[PDB]
């Protein structure tokens, strides 16, 4: 989930936007 | 500010800035 992709690994705009409403 | 390790408040801040008026969901256990 978001922590694995953006905290443990390096985040990206592409991934952040998957969590916008 | 997005292409780095983002944890805790730093991650929710990034979501806040990127998602704008749409808002977002922060689900650290999922």
């Amino acid at each position: 989930g978001i922590v694995e992709q953006c905290c443990t690994s390096i985040c990206s705009l592409y991934q952040l936007e998957n969590y916008c409403n | 500010f997005v292409n780095q390790h983002l944890c805790g408040s730093h991650l929710v801040e990034a979501l806040y800035l990127v998602c704008g008026e749409r808002g977002f969901f922060y689900t650290p256990k999922t």
